[PDB]
């Protein structure tokens, strides 16, 4: 049994609502007893899930009002009334209508913005040089250097969310410090949602 | 630092047995401790890594084991070549820290020496000095007696005696006496003997010669 | 409720190894219900066991729960590279149903100490009214490193934030950035900027700093 | 299929300075941390010092710190020991080794012995032991020579079964040692025996056929 959910990723202004579905490849009503074998589950940056909603509408314990699953047979929803900065996470849905439970792949909630990138050199007093990449929505950005001829001694560090509701990240490389005079280092930052490609030269 | 303490210090066991060697820790170090052997004339050699992962060309009779600050070493049907010293050490922390070490030796049965005796050589002679050299070979206990005589009288001064370390093929041991005189004295007495007392005869093994034939 | 405790928070072994995690409950969990899902980065959790003991269609021969009521284990008897992820337990007996913290399985290699470096905010994000200082510790594991700002010699407090790669490819090291971040306003305000790194694999902590101009 | 290879190891004043060189082959050397080890006299084993691949990162017990420098040059593929204010303590053989990146210390150099004595070099006159007139035993004395150590081999290294290589012994400063081989008692004279020795602190070595008197 498989289960699809759409859409993939949402974007919501604070305190708006928020609707996510999730289809099943075949019907998990149980004609005997009139149940739906569907749950709901929350999940955070690192940590494991948390059961929201079970039995397709049945809130588990100390599941706060807002948060409301409906339907039945093959279509289901969850809903969150008031969304606030805390509901930011991962959402699943399972079914445990067949000894071999399985999730949908899952949907990213988030608040609404919509900006391109800011690139600035990471460059200090073997040497280390980088690009720190700030204030960009909604992700994903990609960063390669000298349009990836440079890769070795590369780290591309994963994205944070801030404050602001905007995601930064840091990419740095390790070259010979003899180099710094004569060889080219450009961070190439890719941000396909702002349609917007930025080649930044870090100098010594 | 962190403190690794191994016990015992050293252990004597017969070819076929078990030894186990345990290491001690002065606080949890997980996994990174990890056991040398070092042979005699050589540098120390990986065998055991992360408390129990053999490293490539040991031997499968050798294992490890342990975790937090708690370890052992055990070689099961122990054997000669085997013959070594053994060192744990722990890479979780700074400063990387060695044990006190275990030196093992290999119980077997007695043998009586292989004495041979040599007057000093034309080249040394030439030069204006004169060695008596007596080699002891391949005996055991190691616990062993020699004793110098010139013209039937003890000796004592310019002996000088070394023991080889116990012998990774048989489990024997080897001792060289070296008789240093004045080209003088050498030429003033004529008979010159080696006498060997050790716990395989009552009766002391003697080799000699005499300078002027 | 149930509380399920994993044991440990991350366990280190090599491919081929085989690797023990524990889920111990705090009250008996009835009729053995207890579940262990698998978790891959950036994928849906799956279920990999089920009744304590049984192993879910689709699911390989390696993978073996065992236990009952408070004591639970599952074992992957021979590692691939790819099962090196994140291991949950969850009980389904007895409501409110509530998640192990996990256990996550890493790549064990020896144990490397950081190379520090630090870099001041550039003039065209000073211009812009915000300063991110960031602090980059390289090819270092384990991954436990506590990094510590400190401005003026005052140690900061949750006004920085630490990303962490993925573990390496090639040497399976972590390399760590931490960027504290103040307005212009704020960062105009103080002198000598200081992340001071402790690590295991150093004897002692490694400071990097510079005085703005 | 790999060499590290130590030179510089000899006699120095106290209160000077020594640079120890290693040169590494058979693996990618710039993919590798690089550490010194040194075992005194009394046999314990002392780590000293370590770098990672870019030597912008040093591993140096306290003890030391302050008084060696590590380093290497990643093209010539060697790797360096300065110490300074050179003392008693550092009297012992120093190691170079890997540091192994799934694997602790998995390669030792043999080991090069550093002597501090104002001591002067000196090379050693060699003499061969042989008999007076089923297997015999010849030998010959390694006298006078400083510092420690020198090599003996016999018949180029082609006779090693039967052979023992005595500890040397210091005396008025300088070393003497002897060596001892047996083969069958047909074999020798009709056969000829030579003992090879290099003395690398005086760039000599001496090759003594055993001559019959
Ligand atoms: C295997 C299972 C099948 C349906 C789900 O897809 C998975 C399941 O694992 C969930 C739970 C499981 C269900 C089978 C039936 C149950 C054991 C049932 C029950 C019946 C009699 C009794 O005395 O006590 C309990 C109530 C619920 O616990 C059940
Ligand atoms: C959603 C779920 C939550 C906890 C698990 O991590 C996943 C889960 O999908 C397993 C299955 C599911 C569980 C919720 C509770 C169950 C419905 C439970 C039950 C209780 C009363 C009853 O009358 O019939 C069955 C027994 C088991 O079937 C349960």
């Amino acid at each position: 049994i498989v289960m699809t959910q759409s859409p993939d990723s949402l974007a919501v202004s604070l305190g708006e609502r928020a609707t996510i579905n999730c289809k099943s490849s075949q019907s998990v009503l149980y004609s005997s007893n009139n149940k739906n074998y569907l749950a709901w589950f929350q999940q955070k940056p690192g940590q494991p899930p948390k059961l929201l909603i079970y039995w397709a509408s049945l809130r588990e314990s100390g599941v706060s009002d807002r948060f409301s699953g409906s339907g039945s047979g093959t279509d289901f929803t969850l809903t969150i009334s008031g969304l606030q900065a805390e509901d930011v996470a991962v959402y699943y849905c399972q079914q445990y209508y067949s000894i071999l439970w399985t999730f949908g792949q899952g949907t990213k909630v988030e608040i609404k913005s919509t900006k391109g990138p800011s690139v600035f050199p990471l460059a200090p007093c073997t040497a280390a040089l980088g690009c720190l990449v700030k204030d960009y929505f909604p992700e994903p950005v990609t960063v390669s250097w000298n349009s990836g001829a440079l890769t070795s001694g590369v780290h591309t560090f994963p994205a944070v969310l801030q404050s602001s509701g905007l995601y930064s990240l840091s990419s740095v490389v390790t070259v010979p410090s003899s180099s710094l005079g004569t060889k080219t280092y450009t961070c190439n930052v890719d941000h396909k949602p702002s349609n917007t490609k930025v080649d930044k030269r870090v100098e010594s | 630092s962190i403190v690794m303490t191994q016990t015992p210090k050293f252990l004597f066991v017969s070819a076929g047995d078990r030894v186990t060697i345990t290491c001690k820790a002065s606080q949890s170090v997980s996994n990174d401790v990890e056991w040398y052997q070092q042979k005699p004339g050589q540098s120390p050699k990986l065998m055991i890594y992360f408390a129990s992962k053999r490293y490539n060309g040991v031997p499968d009779r050798f294992t490890g084991s342990g975790f937090g600050t708690e370890f052992t070493f055990t070689i099961s049907t122990v054997q000669a070549e085997d013959l070594a010293v053994y060192f744990c050490q722990q890479d979780y922390s700074s400063p990387w820290t060695f044990g006190g070490g275990t030196k093992l030796e290999i119980k077997r049965a007695d043998a009586a020496p292989t004495v041979s005796i040599f007057p000093p050589s034309s080249e040394q002679l030439t030069s204006g000095g004169a060695s008596v050299v007596c080699f002891l070979n391949n005996f055991y206990p190691k616990d062993i007696n020699v004793k110098w005589k010139i013209d039937g009288s003890e000796r004592q001064n310019g002996v000088l005696n070394s023991w080889t370390d116990q012998d990774s093929k048989d489990s024997t041991y080897s001792m060289s006496s070296t008789l240093t005189l004045t080209k003088d004295e050498y030429e003033r007495h004529n008979s010159y003997t080696c006498e060997a007392t050790h716990k395989t005869s009552t009766s002391p093994i003697v080799k000699s010669f005499n300078r002027g034939e | 409720e149930i509380v399920l405790t994993q044991s440990p928070g991350t366990l280190s072994l090599s491919p081929g190894e085989r690797a023990t995690l524990s889920c111990r409950a705090s009250q008996s969990v009835g009729n053995n219900y207890l579940a262990w899902f698998q978790q891959k980065p950036g994928q849906a959790p799956r279920l990999l066991i089920y009744g304590a003991s049984s192993r879910a269609t689709g699911i390989p021969d390696r993978f073996s729960g065992s236990g009952s009521g408070t004591d639970f284990t599952l074992t992957i008897s021979r590692l691939e590279p790819e099962d090196f992820v994140v291991y949950y337990c969850q009980q389904y007996s007895r409501s409110p149903y509530i998640f192990g913290q996990g256990t996550k399985l890493e790549i064990k290699r020896t144990v490397a100490a950081p190379s520090v470096f630090i870099f001041p905010p550039s003039d065209e994000q000073l211009k812009s009214g915000t300063a991110s200082v960031v602090c980059l510790l390289n090819n270092f594991y384990p991954r436990e490193a506590k990094v510590q700002w400190k401005v003026d010699n005052a140690l900061q407090s949750g006004n920085s934030q630490e990303s962490v790669t993925e573990q390496d490819s090639k040497d399976s090291t972590y390399s760590l950035s931490s960027t504290l971040t103040l307005s212009k306003a704020d960062y105009e305000k103080h002198k000598v900027y200081a992340c001071e790194v402790t690590h295991q694999g150093l004897s002692s902590p490694v400071t990097k700093s510079f005085n703005r101009g | 299929e790999v060499k590290l290879l130590e030179s510089g190891g000899g006699l120095v004043q106290p209160g000077r300075s020594l640079r120890l060189s290693c040169i590494a082959s058979g693996f990618d050397f710039s993919g590798y941390w690089m550490t010194w080890v040194r075992q005194a006299p009394g046999k314990g084993l002392e780590w000293i010092g370590d770098i990672n691949p870019d030597s912008s990162t040093i591993n140096s017990t306290p003890s030391l710190k302050d008084k060696v420098i590590i380093s290497r040059d990643n093209a010539k593929n060697t790797l360096f020991l300065q110490m300074s204010k050179v003392r008693s303590e550092d009297t012992a053989l120093y190691y170079c080794a890997q540091r192994g990146n799934y694997v602790p210390f998995p390669y030792w150099g043999q080991g090069t012995l550093v002597t501090v004595s104002a001591a002067k070099t000196t090379p050693p006159s060699v003499y061969p032991l042989a008999p007076g007139s089923s297997m015999v035993t010849l030998g010959c004395l390694v006298k006078g020579y400083f510092p420690e150590p020198v090599t003996v081999t016999w018949n180029s290294g082609s006779l090693s079964s039967g052979v023992h290589t005595f500890p040397a012994v210091l005396q008025s400063d300088l070393y003497t040692l002897s060596s001892s081989v047996t083969v069958p008692s047909s074999t020798w004279p009709s056969e000829t025996v030579t003992c090879n020795v290099a003395h690398p602190a005086s760039s000599t070595k001496v090759d003594k056929k055993i001559v019959p008197r």
